[PDB]
RNA sequence: CAGUUUUAUCCGGUAAAGCGAAUGAUUAGAGGUCUUGGGGCCGAAACGAUCUCAACCUAUUCUCAAACUUUAAAUGGGUA
RNA sequence: GGGCGGUACACCUGUCAAACGGUAACGCAGGUGUCCUAAGGCGAGCUCAGGGAGGACAGAAACCUCCCGUGGAGCAGAAG
RNA sequence: GUCUACGGCCAUACCACCCUGAACGCGCCCGAUCUCGUCUGAUCUCGGAAGCUAAGCAGGGUCGGGCCUGGUUAGUACUUGGAUGGGAGACCGCCUGGGAAUACCGGGUGCUGUAGGCUU
């Protein structure tokens, strides 16, 4: 029958990396939060108020709420079986932003300029993301010596 | 005596050492880990046999002495009083335990240190002989002997190394011949071209 | 014979501090609170007013902060004041309050709110915090970034914020600091600040010092009596920082003759190169070794 | 030339007495710095209690005293005026700076009284060269530079050159 | 819509490994001045000289770790 | 098995936990039923343990002074 | 090339010893009437300007430590799935696919996305 504390079980988690102990750096406050930008959750052992409990520390979801010093946050959890969709109220000191949509806004973008283009030329350019096909039967040149032939090495007992 | 050795010998449980937690722990028998004259030079023992172990197992310590006392006394008698040098490449850490049933019985039945035991994997070192290399007929000898006391099964290997070093075997005279090895008694230093010069000049003049 | 604390052990586990405190000149825990903007503004700047003093020097400088380092808008340095006529003691508390009014009215011929807003024409001591004008566009605001100097009883810092406050802008204050504070009783006078404004307790030594002794007035007075400047010149100059030079706020930053494009800093010593000088320091200690003996 | 900028002068002459009593034995011991300097010392008190001695935690012991300027050198000459001028190789510190300490007060000039006694003191000499308050303002701290630090044997021919001061082996 | 996969993205401190790196445990020699002692020892004294056993400093060496860690996989967890 | 003996009968900290989270036994090593007008709330100013070289009685250890000094100190209590 | 305020993890920027430093600059330096403070005008605060290159300064140097990246160690250690595969058991081989880390040997030692005055 282990605990249910606040905080069991980080150690290792709230803690800073190595040769990364100190001040935090200004470049963390002076980014803009917008609502509807996707934010991923990671904690920090400097700054106490307004921590997160342990079990979202990875988790990523879209912001409804700002504040004064803070933003709201909507994520999912998974409680026995079912699925809660719950919100929280975080300090900006242990919230990112995720990479995920951006090259997905490289691919709009991208699509539409291979559309605007080249559909006046009646050109049928395609759009698909298409996978990593099975490569094409291609040469080999040896140019003069042969393949060079290998040979099992003898057991010896190294140790 | 206490329990037989049939007990403890597979290695199953974690590791258990002697610390802050696990007090109320007897020392152990062993306390001296080479013998002979070892005060050496790296220059006069070319040879180097080892008894490389076999199978994953928990040696207790007093093999550890009643395998050096039966080699220490054949190597007295054979290769002579000085001409060797007797490595024990262990050390007992782990620490086993016991349960006393002298009513309660069986209830709260965590256990007291009963000794000590040290881990073995395949392939590993536990004594190492190093002599001149006129006397290799008799260390096979007295490892064959040495093989009764340990369990299980452990093979006798002659290194290509010499000495006690990390280093081949004519690879060694070519290189403390061009200075690039320095000889500190048991053991020998390694010079890189990578340090300051004062070093090199101090070397060469 | 005692244990080496700078090992390898030692420089290992050392983490660096920042560049700005290694070199000593700033304070990241008291800016933390100055150059933050609250989360709700939305790219709404946060003006401050940087105020520096040198041994010879003053410098008056106005930023908000970015991401890529906080961004000047208009600076106002005290040796500029040469041109309007105020040579010598140029880092005293008068030029200390004649630079922050020339930061104000520049800022003020930049944005284009002259004639509106004007401030203090007389130079009296009291609080005139400058309120708002309705339908006419707001005042302006920015505050203070003092830094490393104790901001005790009497500092000439304060006295560009007394400048720039009553050439126009709003900055918020109290006046427990300002000459003339009775820290027994807690009332505070005009005339013991203006006294020290113009220049009379500077002036004062026109008495201490050529009375008492003669050879240290000209131990210490060798400029003023240079540039032929009386104890009794304590005079006005501020139509003159307000009527039309700041026209040329920047002095119109002056063309540049080109340069030779001369290098005066020994460059690098290559590679291989000094894989060439150990062969020497070989060479010549085995010919210097082996001849001799 | 030696770059006038690399003189030998005295920062500052330190001062106590260290009597390991509070009551009355501090406070008459309080009035022979004030004789000797001009101005009014401090009183130190205890780090940690000690039951042998007979001290208690935070209970107050000793005195001193910082001098500077032109008023040390009156009062070191009253110094190696008693020593007559015979100081030794070991007094004189590895990083510059030597002291020692007189028996007894009469020496210094002072008139005795008999509700005082004799209370004994120390003196120590710290050296300087311009640019020392460099490691000590709040703006711009920086370091001294290591070919501007004073060793032993510079101290050594500073003394004998001042003041003729002999040093002898031991 | 999915008890699944791909392409982009962040999260984690387990197995392994490592003490010539910290926190703890541990074996044997090598050079130094004594950094201090208990005794030889010549000594009205010594770090003079000492055999040193010994601890002390520096480079090296033998093995270890659930409540120790520089690094750090496999499977796996959210988002688009 | 009951009994005598214990509290795993409400809480927290490391570990078992198998690299998100969750996870058992009379499994381990430990603690609590309080304390404080300041040991709460702001602001200025300073930097610690240990170590060296010195200094009158002063010694293993009183105080002073200089240098090195990434936390080896401290933060009321258990441990991170 | 310098001064002011910075950015990023803040070391490619640190530490130790050397050396040259043109002009504008920064600084040690000259001092104590001015309600700035101290036992002490050293530190802090103010009024200054005769005089000069040590300076966390600036730049280069060390067959340097340190750090930053690359090979070796190694398809080794480990490992998701499976077998009427061995073996008395301990544990080890195979198919399937993923796959590390030290020692050791090499190269680098501040870019300045930055705005204002400035080698101009
Ligand atoms: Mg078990
Ligand atoms: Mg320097
Ligand atoms: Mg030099
Ligand atoms: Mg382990
Ligand atoms: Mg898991
Ligand atoms: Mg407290
Ligand atoms: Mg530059
Ligand atoms: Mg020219
Ligand atoms: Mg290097």
């Amino acid at each position: 029958t282990n605990t249910k504390g606040k905080r069991r079980g980080t150690r290792y988690m709230f803690s800073r990396p190595f040769r990364k102990h100190g001040v935090v750096p200004l470049a963390t406050y002076m980014r803009i939060y917008k609502k509807g930008d996707i934010v991923d959750i990671k904690g920090m052992g400097t700054v106490q108020k307004g921590m997160p409990h342990k079990c979202y520390h990875g988790k990523t979801g879209r912001v409804y709420n700002v504040t004064q010093h803070a933003v709201g946050i909507v994520v999912n959890k998974q409680v026995k079986g079912k699925i809660l969709a719950k919100r929280i109220n975080v300090r900006i000191e242990h919230i990112k932003h995720s990479k995920s949509r951006d090259s997905f806004l490289k691919r709009v973008k991208e699509n539409d300029q291979k559309k605007k283009e080249a559909k006046e030329k009646g050109t049928w350019v395609q759009l698909k993301r298409q996978p990593a096909p099975p490569r094409e039967a291609h040469f080999v040149r040896t140019n003069g010596k042969e393949p060079e032939l290998l040979e099992p090495i003898p057991y010896e007992f190294m140790a | 005596g206490r329990r037989p050795a049939r007990c403890y010998r597979y290695c199953k449980n974690k590791p258990y050492p002697k610390s802050r937690f696990c007090r109320g722990v007897p020392d152990a028998k062993i306390r001296i880990f080479d013998l002979g004259r070892k005060k050496a030079k790296v220059d006069e023992f070319p040879l180097c046999g080892h008894m490389v172990s076999d199978e994953y197992e928990q040696l207790s310590s007093e093999a550890l002495e009643a395998a050096r006392i039966c080699a220490n006394k054949y190597m007295v008698k054979s290769c002579g009083k000085d001409g060797f040098h007797i490595r024990v490449r262990l050390h007992p850490f782990h620490v086993i335990r016991i349960n006393k049933m002298l009513q309660t019985g069986m209830r709260g039945a965590f256990g007291k240190p009963q000794g000590t035991v040290a881990r073995v994997h395949i392939g590993q070192v536990i004594m190492s002989i190093r002599t001149k290399l006129q006397n290799k007929e008799h260390v096979v000898e007295a490892l064959r002997r040495a093989k009764f006391k340990f369990p299980g099964r452990q093979k006798i290997h002659i290194s290509k190394k010499w000495g006690f070093t990390k280093f081949n075997a004519d690879e060694f005279e070519d290189m403390v011949a061009e200075k690039r090895l320095i000889p500190d008694g048991c053991g020998v230093k390694y010079i890189p071209n990578r340090g300051p010069l004062d070093k090199w000049r101090a070397l060469h003049s | 014979f005692v244990k080496v604390v700078k090992n390898k052990a030692y420089f290992k586990r050392y983490q660096v501090k920042f560049r700005r405190r290694r070199e000593g000149k700033t304070d990241y825990y008291a800016r933390k609170r100055l150059v933050i903007q609250d989360k709700n503004k939305y790219n709404t700047p946060k003006y401050r007013m940087i105020v520096r003093v040198t041994n010879r020097d003053i410098i008056c400088q106005i930023a908000y902060a970015r991401i890529e380092g906080d961004m000047i808008v208009c600076a106002a340095y005290a040796h500029e004041l040469p041109k309007y006529g105020v040579k010598v003691g140029l880092t005293n508390y008068a030029a200390a309050y004649c630079t922050g009014l020339l930061l104000a009215r520049r800022l003020l011929n930049r944005f284009g709110m002259d004639k509106i807003y004007e401030g203090q024409v007389e130079v009296t001591g009291d609080e005139y915090n400058v309120e708002s004008i309705d339908g006419q566009p707001g005042a302006f605001t920015c505050y203070l970034d003092a830094g490393l100097a104790r901001t005790t009883t009497g500092n000439k810092v304060f006295g560009a914020l007394k400048g720039a406050v009553d050439g126009g802008l709003s900055i918020p204050h109290s006046t427990k600091r300002f000459p003339g504070y009775d820290s027994e009783s807690k009332e505070f006078n005009a005339e013991v600040h203006r006294k020290h404004i113009m220049g009379q307790n500077v002036a004062d030594y026109m008495r201490y010092l050529m009375e008492e002794d003669e050879d240290a007035y000209k131990k210490q007075f060798s400029q003023y009596i240079k540039n032929n400047v009386t104890p009794d010149m304590m005079e006005e100059m501020y139509k003159k920082a307000h009527a039309a030079i700041r026209e040329n706020p920047v002095y119109e930053k002056k063309p540049k003759r080109e340069v030779k494009k001369k290098r005066w800093n020994r460059p690098k010593m290559s590679l291989a190169q000094k894989k060439d000088r150990v062969a020497q320091k070989k060479a010549s200690f085995l010919r210097a070794q082996e001849r001799a003996a | 030339k030696e770059n006038p900028m690399r003189e030998l002068r005295i920062r500052k002459l330190c001062l106590n007495i260290c009597v390991g009593e509070s009551g009355d034995r501090l406070t008459r011991a309080a009035k022979v710095l004030e004789q000797l300097t001009g101005q009014t010392p401090v009183f130190s008190k205890a780090r940690y209690t000690v039951r042998s001695f007979g001290i208690r935690r935070n209970e107050k012991i000793a005195v001193h005293c910082t001098v500077r300027g032109a008023k040390a050198e009156e009062i070191l000459e009253k110094g190696l005026k008693v020593r007559e001028y015979e100081l030794r190789k070991n007094n004189f510190s590895d990083t510059g700076n030597f002291g020692f300490g007189i028996q007894e007060h009469i020496d210094l000039g002072i008139k005795y009284d008999p509700s005082i006694g004799i209370y004994g003191l120390d003196f120590y000499v710290v050296l300087g060269r311009p640019g020392f308050s460099i490691a000590d303002k709040k703006r711009r701290t920086g370091c001294i530079g290591a070919k501007h630090r004073i060793s032993k044997e510079e101290a050594m021919r500073w003394f004998q050159q001042k003041y003729d001061g002999i040093i002898l082996p031991g």
